[PDB]
């Protein structure tokens, strides 16, 4: 129940950072990976003798409520026009709120999809999809 | 304990990078418990215990010695089971080095034979009628310089009158000089007693003098000088109408600035009621008299220093049998007092198993374990050191510190490069059966391991696991100690109006149930608890089953046709 | 890459040295130019890149290849660190984030192949107030210099 | 193993090409298991185990002996299969040669008679106030000469005074240099006290002396001459004005220039405090005392060194029964201590069967195997090396250490040019059934080989293939070693409460399941596995089928005239 004693990361305990700033009004974040695993089969038997890894695919999703200031478009972390070619890679960190310790990091993030919605009575929702080169979980120990 | 070193003040925002042969080294990891060590060590205050969170602090304060090597073993033995926080105290009763030249008694913040390599000197700055200081600590190559020392502000009298005189009086009872009077043409304007009250700081005096239409006191820009008024120097009849009259606090300016020097302390020499020996420039001269002293014959006073510190594990870096007895007696005292502890000991090189039994015969105590093996370790900078057993004891202590309460050090690997002797299977069995903890060697296809065969204390009987296996006893120790301290807070400490025996029983059962939910304890009897209350006292009795580890496996193979 | 063993335009030289003279001269920490001719093909080559500094125990000091690459590396790293960290609040910064940044910087550096692989775990940090301290371990770019061969005739 | 002797680092980038008649006669092949040997060897030092990888290193390390002949076959016994990594150790307790003349003691790291052929002498060089040293070694054709030995940078004086005097003074309890002084006329100018600091380094002293306006310091022309001031010879009143003064350290400079050169090592003679005697020139002298000792009746102390070193297929290079008795007991203990060993032996130039039956009667341990034949091998040099049986055993051992785990040495070829004995079919049958290995000659269609008939060991009972034959035992030995390590890691360091019989059973099936996929074993009856658990103890039984091998066939012929 207490802040420190809870063994499980609630959404409250977690903080999301980009380039030395927190991301305000964040709502969701998902990370998916595929090692390109395959099975080896031969004439001798149907059963797969071994499994091997072929290709590494890594994507992370983020959703956000469009603030009147400090949006991804305003902040330059995301781009709309041809300016994207002038945007370098980005690194994302997911952080423990209590001590600012690191939980997991995404390296070499680059954008894939950018989505935006407006509606009569809902809050403006901003979504973006990032593809990255590697993901590492170090500096914890 | 004391975390000795606070921040260094900084001057500029910058990033600097410099190649080096060596890095910052290890670091203390998160830990439930604390690890205490005593040993030969250069640097630091004798008979004082220091807490270390990083190897950098250990280098910075425990400048060298086998103790510092022990810390490296504690954190470098296993990255997964890195040892926790550290408490350290040097056995050697080192002395400071001292220099008494130029009206100043100069002493070293450093204690030991190194302290004589400190050189300090004063110089005369003819440019501003001021003294100058330089401090060089050659071994650490630490160079410091101060200039314009003593001069705070200048006074000019601007009127046409014949003579303006500045005077400061002296008190011989306390040796202070606490008056400052401006007189012009045998007439006085104001007098400032420098004994607090109206003119405690020189800032108010400067404000007071500046208000006078015929005078101006102007601040010296070379160094912050807002000293208290009482620190002004003895001054007698200085002509204010002249080009410049200086107001001086030679020791006061020295006292403030020199406090920030990392090597030196300053005292003002009283002549040998004797007046003050004048502070004057002198040659940069070595400090003298700093030594390491000798270790005490008995370490009991040192061990008593660690009482009420919470360090569960303590390791003396020695092989002396008498010293081991002192620790065992000390640990016995603390355990009964309410501060459980464990001691890890190991002596000499390749000592005979019979001598090990001799130590066992002399000493049989569950609160201590005796390590037999001696070996060599590869450490930072590539140097490999061949060391006695008590350095191996640190590795066991550092390992056990990192491990959780419920997990034993049994069978875990160790990084030690090699061992003096390779015990056989029968040799190992004799040691373990006789309450001796040892190290075992095994070889893979292309790998080699050094393993801790089992947890055993000097206590021989196998009947009771808590007595034999320190891991089991440790689990009981932390369970009870954590329970009681919590219980003290709720009922004794916190204001409780009423209490019944049954209420205590429920609270105990609540506590135990939580531990099981955290997997700290496997099972226990719920109905076995007993509570009795008698006036202002209560008796509590309960039982919990110790955890059992996996020891033996026997295998047989049968070959057959088809 | 080093200047070692690469050719030169020079038509002729005043001096040509013996192998022992080159060895003594090279070990002293002096650059020399050697003449090579084989199969009617003549060049002038840079024997080595060692500097005036004497101690071979410090390749970063002795040889140009280590120093040159090291000089640019620190310049690039220093600029990035100053921009990322200095103009930010201490409260949201900590040791762990610093450690991750370094690994990412060394990670992208390795992909470019400007360095050999590095022990990522060795990186560790300390933080206190406005001040922080960092230590890291990295392996250099090597270079193959000498070889040895032997011959045997078995009459068949 | 004791590390192989090093080599000088790179001097210059180049391509070194040379020609030798013999060159490399062999080298190690990729392997996991290791091959061990002991025998007579001229080189190295005794009671030491060395790691061999190439023939040239062993040849240089062991200049002569039966060892290299045994080694050469092992790396060339078969084109495909080679022994791989080899451990070797010389038996006899050889000693180095020595000489003590002119304040110096000369000793050779090489132990043996050949060391006496080393000639070392000192010559006086008046042109530079120095000594020359020459070494001659006929057998290795190793010669070394050095000039201007014992000279350190000179000093000269420039002032007016009648004299400038220099001295070097020594510590009375160590004979080390403690102080050296510069003096001008009747007055002193400077001195350097050898207590650390810049006073240790002649490089700094050159700078410091040059800084004096009246003194000059200049270095020798023959390469570097830097040396610590501690090594400087005692000098008194060296006149600096008229001529430059030479700084002397004959011992220090000699050691540096003669560095490496392991054929010769130097010790300074303590004159009969035993003062450091002055070094004197002396004519070239043959060393003495270089000897090769006798082999003791018991090599058990020698054999124990190979324990805990991961060896396999040991081969002792001797025929006498006493050695074979020791090793048979030794390997037995190795099997007990979880590091199983196997051995291959020979009985000399037996060339007869009846003696073998007596020997086989003596030895019937399953862990040892005997070979009967003796023959001639052609070396790389082409010598018709006629050798006893126990050299042929090495070829078998060299082949076996290269062959894979699950295959036998049976029926495979051999390099041997010719044999002393060829047997009948009945003789082979009787010999084979007795439990003795033999080599047979086969010729058909003008194609001749020598083959291993079988792999049976000295153990008699055919009813136990695991005991009788190498293929079952070798594979079995590795299997248990791998399984034992995994089980210890998985289970021992865990709590008993979460462990049970069923999980143990599943683990075994998975281990045997993945083993079967690798095809290292035949299929196994998974159901047969069953377990019992009680407290900290557990018992396991399993059934497995071995790897078979097809040996004999039978054919018949019929002609039907059409």
């Amino acid at each position: 129940a207490s802040e420190a004693k809870q063994t499980v990361h609630t959404g409250n305990t977690v903080l999301l950072m980009i380039k030395g700033k927190p991301v305000g009004r964040a709502q969701s974040a998902s990370g998916q990976r595929e090692y390109g695993t395959t099975g080896v089969y031969e004439i001798g038997s149907i059963m797969p003798q071994e499994h091997v890894y072929l290709r590494y695919e890594g994507t992370i999703t983020v959703e956000r409520l469009r603030m009147k200031k400090e949006n991804f478009a305003d902040l330059g972390y995301a781009s709309l026009g041809e300016e994207i070619l002038k945007k370098d890679i980005i690194d994302i960190l997911v952080v423990d709120n209590l001590t600012k310790q690191v939980i997991i990091s995404y390296h070499g993030c680059s954008a894939n999809n950018y989505n935006e919605t407006w509606q009569t009575n809902e809050i403006v929702t901003e979504e973006i999809e990032f593809s990255y080169l590697t993901a590492s979980d170090k500096a914890r120990t | 304990a004391v975390e000795p070193f606070p921040r260094r003040p900084i001057t500029r925002p910058h990033a600097s990078i410099e190649v080096d042969t060596s890095g910052i080294g290890g670091s203390a990891g998160s830990s439930e418990k604390v690890f205490c060590l005593i040993g030969q060590a250069e640097g630091g205050e004798p008979n004082t215990v220091y807490e270390l969170r990083n190897y950098s602090q250990a280098k910075r304060l425990f400048r060298s010695g086998e103790l510092l090597d022990a810390i490296e073993l504690a954190w470098g033995s296993n990255p997964n089971y890195t040892a926790g926080r550290i408490l350290a105290m040097r056995i050697e009763d080192a002395k400071p080095a001292s220099a008494e030249i130029g009206g100043l008694k100069i002493t070293s913040k450093i204690y030991g034979n190194v302290a004589n390599n400190i050189q300090v000197g004063l110089e005369k700055n003819t440019l501003s009628d001021s003294l100058r200081l330089r401090v060089i600590f050659q071994d650490d190559r630490f160079n410091e310089v101060y200039d314009n020392i003593g001069n705070i502000f200048t006074i000019k009298y601007k009127g046409e009158e014949a003579n303006a005189t500045f005077s400061v009086e002296h008190d011989e009872e306390t040796q202070k000089a606490s008056r400052l009077v401006l007189k012009v043409g045998d007439q006085e304007v104001k007098s400032y007693d420098l004994t607090g009250g109206a003119y405690d700081y020189t800032n108010a005096i400067i404000t007071d003098i500046n208000q006078l239409p015929d005078f101006e006191a102007k601040l010296s820009p070379f160094g912050d000088k807002n000293l208290e008024s009482s620190k002004l120097d003895k001054i007698e009849n200085a002509n204010i109408k002249d080009k410049a009259v200086y107001v001086k606090a030679v020791f006061g300016d020295l006292e403030k600035q020199t406090a920030y020097n990392g090597i030196v302390s300053f005292e003002q020499l009283n002549a040998e009621t004797s007046p003050i020996k004048t502070i004057e420039p002198f040659e940069l001269t070595k400090l003298k008299g700093g030594t390491n002293g000798e270790p005490p014959a008995t370490w009991a006073d040192k061990l008593d220093k660690f009482a009420h510190e919470g360090g569960y594990y303590i390791v003396p870096l020695s092989s002396k049998q008498s010293v081991h007895a002192e620790v065992a007696s000390f640990v016995k005292e603390r355990s009964d007092a309410g501060e459980p502890m464990r001691a890890i000991v190991g002596g000499g090189f390749n000592e005979s198993k019979e001598q090990l039994f001799g130590r066992q015969a002399s000493l049989s105590n569950p609160r201590v374990s005796l390590v037999a093996n001696s070996g060599t370790f590869v450490m930072d900078d590539g140097r490999k050191n061949h060391v006695p057993a008590y350095m191996v004891a640190v590795a066991l202590g550092g390992l056990a510190s990192g491990l959780e309460i419920g997990e034993s050090i049994t069978f875990k690997p160790l990084r030690v490069s090699s061992l003096d002797q390779i015990y056989e299977s029968i040799d190992l069995d004799e040691l373990n059966e006789n309450g001796i903890i040892s190290i075992e060697f095994v070889r893979n296809r292309t790998n080699t391991f050094f393993r801790i065969v089992d947890d055993v204390t000097t206590f021989n009987d196998k009947s009771d696991p808590v007595k034999a296996e320190m891991a089991v006893g440790e689990a009981n120790d932390f369970l009870v100690s954590e329970l009681k301290v919590q219980l003290e807070d709720q009922f004794i400490g916190t204001r409780t109006i009423n209490t019944s025996a049954s209420i205590i029983k429920d609270f105990i059962q609540s506590y135990l149930g939580r531990k099981k939910r955290d997997n700290e304890i496997q099972d226990f009897p719920a109905e076995d608890v007993q509570v009795i209350v008698e006036g202002n006292e209560a008796r509590i009795s309960m039982t919990v089953y110790p955890i059992r580890s996996f020891k033996k496996i026997s295998v047989s193979l049968v070959y057959k046709q088809q």
